């Protein structure tokens, strides 16, 4: 029937995104992935809710910010798409490595 | 045993979502995967401090003050959970 | 005027932040001038964010100050966003900013 | 009957009514303010306690904060936390 | 006459200046500059000289540094060139620009 | 009076070297200016933070202890003048 | 006259001798093993400072700086670092 | 001495003194100075076995500024440690990018 141009759900996406301050990943998922990093660090080990919910938003935040680096490196190199080696530039110059 | 299989759970449609809030309009395959391995380097890197933090406490219980101080000793500082 | 804040006309607890300066070695011994100076400086600053945070809050039709608007306030003020330019505000979001290039022409 | 947690809140309620006297502040607002506070705290009570230990002095005076200060904070933001915190000094120092 | 072609040259002297750990900028035009910028913070000022070898120590590896993440963002635009946009690029990721 | 043209003395040679050390192969004609304009901000961010100390220390010399603690300040510690 | 002006070339002078008992060191690489030196000093030492006012104690014990080296170094030098510490402290006490 | 007792090169009691005249908290413990005085003095051996290496891969007796930077940037864990970091009169690695070179 109807059918939107490639970009205009994508660009319709970032203003929707940049408009909120929810987390973006789902919230169980992220714990699962907390408790079992931690667990290959150091066994039976409990978490206060908010140290979770503390992990989450720094990491998103984090996240979030790299996506930024990584979009200027893309568009740096003319394109528009974001690609694993504009992740691996932006973490280097950011001294991650 | 070893642990395994939950990086997964970190879902195309959500890493998609934080590029989104980065202001990302066009995403390669391949970024998804490459994003599970920068979260994990990023929560290890983290978790294994606030372990250490947790450790010298004598607690068995991460607490938020402990991941708050983490945190801050890589330079990440985080308002609102404390300190 | 028996509390040290009101000698200094000052809302910023002097002696809990004097307090402060000696549980924290910093140095064998903190001079009388010490807090009163910090705690004011805290004052300004805590000032300066919630002037900017309020108004966020206003253009936006709220009575109250949440994370999002201490958010629009520090990254919206050049120097805010400097003092403040390693930290994460919780539950605050991102100023909305699209790359031109992605626009449709 | 829980422990007593300190907080800053009641002096940033204060600025705040002082500033925006019909607004409001949530839980996690207030939980980052307390978090710049203490911050800043520590940023210039570190600074100062350097500059001490960098000129041999047993003591932090004002004047180790004020240094502090120019060297932690921005231009304009400085001058005018300068000038702020001076004057309390001046006060507290007659009265 | 002889030429080498273009880029020969410039090969050889990265392979040089990489073998080496002298100062790169001439030590008087930077002390002079170093003066100049001290004056509009302080007027009347003296400078120890290791206090202008440490200035200029410290600003040329900065300045090395830099020129690598720039040389990373030329080669990520396919470039062998670095331009003014590499090194703003490096600087804003570095958070040194906004 | 106004003081001005030192900046220049920041040749282009020495761009040049400087450049080489960092690897480039190819410069462009723009960018000894904007290495002009870079050093001039640092340069600026450390010299301030210095002279900051020599005020505190009452002196009219600036010593490399100065220097020293601005870039540490700054976050770009320099070992082998005082450290 | 004369200034005295305190740093750990002697040690280094000594460790060096140990590792490597054919090679000596310029005067400039030597400031920069005094700096080294510092600068691992106070960053073990403010972790260890921040430990303590963590945890409400008054105390820095050397297990704040046991725990200051495994926030501060990387994996296997921290591992070291904690075994040459915990070594050195056992057979301190233990020659009371 | 402390450092006997210990078994170190590096000073325990100049360690202990710098402790507290440092202001880190009201109290140090008498192992803290001991352990972190053999920290140092650990790290110290890691550098100097590093760079004397350096020195003789170089054909040289003693040990140059740049001696601990080739030590330091070519070992993962040391370039970690000292990331922040300038060694003074120390230079670069060798390392020319691959698209650089004539084909």
């Amino acid at each position: 029937p109807h059918r939107y141009r490639p970009g205009t759900v994508a660009l319709r996406e970032i203003r929707r995104y940049q408009k909120s301050t929810e987390l973006l990943i789902r919230k169980l998922p992220f714990q699962r992935l907390v408790r079992e990093i931690a667990q290959d660090f150091k066994t039976d080990l409990r978490f206060q809710s908010s140290a979770v919910m503390a992990l989450q938003e720094a990491s998103e935040a984090y996240l979030v910010a790299l996506f930024e680096d990584t979009n200027l490196c893309a568009i740096h190199a003319k394109r528009v798409t974001i690609m694993p080696k504009d992740i691996q530039l932006a973490r280097r110059i950011r001294g991650e490595r | 045993k070893v642990l395994r299989d939950n990086i997964q759970g970190i879902t195309k449609p959500a890493i998609r979502r934080l590029a989104r809030r980065g202001g990302v309009k066009r995403i390669s395959g391949l970024i998804y995967e490459e994003t599970r391995g920068v979260l994990k380097v990023f929560l290890e890197n983290v978790i294994r401090d606030a372990v250490t933090y947790t450790e010298h406490a004598k607690r068995k219980t991460v607490t938020a003050m402990d991941v708050v101080y983490a945190l801050k000793r890589q330079g990440r500082t985080l308002y609102g959970f404390g300190g | 005027a028996k509390t040290r804040s009101s000698r200094a006309g000052l809302q910023f607890p002097v002696g809990r932040v004097h307090r402060l300066l000696r549980k924290g070695n910093y140095a064998e011994r903190v001079g009388a001038g010490a807090p009163v100076y910090l705690a004011a400086v805290l004052e300004y600053l805590t000032a300066e964010i919630l002037e900017l945070a309020g108004n966020a809050a206003r253009d936006n039709k709220k009575t109250r100050i949440i994370p999002r608007h201490l958010q629009l306030a520090v990254r919206n003020d050049e120097e805010l966003n400097k003092l403040l330019g390693r930290v994460t505000i919780a539950q605050g979001g991102v100023l909305p900013n699209i790359q031109s290039v992605l626009l449709p022409k | 009957r829980k422990t007593r947690k300190e907080s800053y809140a009641i002096y940033v309620y204060k600025v705040l009514k002082q500033v925006h006297p019909d607004t409001g502040i949530s839980s996690k607002a207030m939980s980052i303010m307390n978090s710049f506070v203490n911050d800043v705290f520590e940023r210039i009570a570190g600074e100062a306690s350097r500059l001490a230990h960098y000129n041999k002095r047993s003591t932090i005076t004002s004047r180790e904060i004020q240094t502090a200060v120019r060297l932690l904070l921005p231009g304009e933001l400085a001058k005018h936390a300068v000038s702020e915190g001076t004057k309390a000094v001046t006060k507290y120092t007659s009265a």
